[PDB]
C-alpha cells in the first residue's frame, strides 16, 4: 500500500508539562486505505511494527514545529478535540526537508 | 548517520 | 450529555448520551434517528475508531464532542 509522505522521526512523552523523548529509530508516514480514509501512522524502523495508526479527517489535527525544543527538531501532531498532543523529533540526517514534510503532513490530513 | 534524542523540555 | 455525529456528506445529528454508554449503544441511537444499520456504521474520534464493547469514557469523549460517522 503506497505511502503518501514518509520521514524518519522518533516519539516523545508528555509527562505533566514535560515532553520526554523515545530512543527508537521510527518513521512517520501517511497512507490512504482502500476505503479512502487517511491514516497518520508511526512504525518502528527497527522491528517494523506500526505502533500508531490514526484515521484523520480535515480539521482534526495540526502538525507543527515545537519551539521549546532547541536541541531537537520536535514536532507535535495536535488535536482540536482535546489535549491529545503527539510528539515526534525528526531523525532525518539533513534538516533540509523538515519544513516540507511538515507542510505535506498538514496538507494530506486536511486536503485529502 | 542519525541525530541524538532531544533533551527533555517543558511543554508550554 | 450532548454530543454530535457528523457524516462526510455533512449531515449532522444531535444525541443525548452518558459516558458509560457503549459504542453499540451509540450506533443504536444513530440507527433510531437515521435508519442506518450499526453494522454499516464506523465512528471515529481523535483518530481512534470506536470499538463495539468499549464505552465513550474509554476514549474520554466529553460533552459537545463531534464523532465522525463513516459508512462502510
Amino acid at each position: 500500500n503506497k505511502y503518501l509522505v514518509e520521514f524518519r522521526a522518533g516519539k516523545m512523552s508528555l509527562k505533566g508539562t514535560t515532553v520526554t523523548p523515545d530512543k527508537r529509530k521510527g518513521l512517520v508516514y501517511i497512507q490512504q486505505t482502500d476505503d479512502s480514509l487517511i491514516h497518520f501512522c508511526w512504525k518502528d524502523r527497527t522491528s517494523g511494527n506500526v505502533e500508531d495508526d490514526l484515521i484523520i479527517f480535515p480539521d482534526d489535527c495540526e502538525f507543527k514545529r515545537v519551539p521549546q525544543c532547541p536541541s531537537g527538531r520536535v514536532y507535535v501532531l495536535k488535536f482540536k478535540a482535546g489535549s491529545k498532543r503527539l510528539f515526534f523529533w525528526m531523525q532525518e540526517p539533513k534538516t533540509d526537508q523538515d519544513e516540507e514534510h511538515c507542510r505535506k503532513v498538514n496538507e494530506y490530513l486536511n486536503n485529502p | 548517520q542519525e541525530p541524538e534524542p532531544p533533551e527533555p523540555f517543558e511543554y508550554i | 450529555m450532548q454530543i454530535f455525529v457528523k457524516t462526510l456528506t455533512g449531515k449532522t445529528i444531535t444525541l443525548e448520551v452518558e459516558p458509560s454508554d457503549t459504542i453499540e449503544n451509540v450506533k443504536a441511537k444513530i440507527q433510531d434517528k437515521e435508519g442506518i444499520p450499526p453494522d454499516q456504521q464506523r465512528l471515529i474520534f481523535a483518530g481512534k475508531q470506536l470499538e463495539d464493547g468499549r464505552t465513550l469514557s474509554d476514549y474520554n469523549i466529553q460533552k459537545e464532542s463531534t464523532l465522525h460517522l463513516v459508512l462502510r
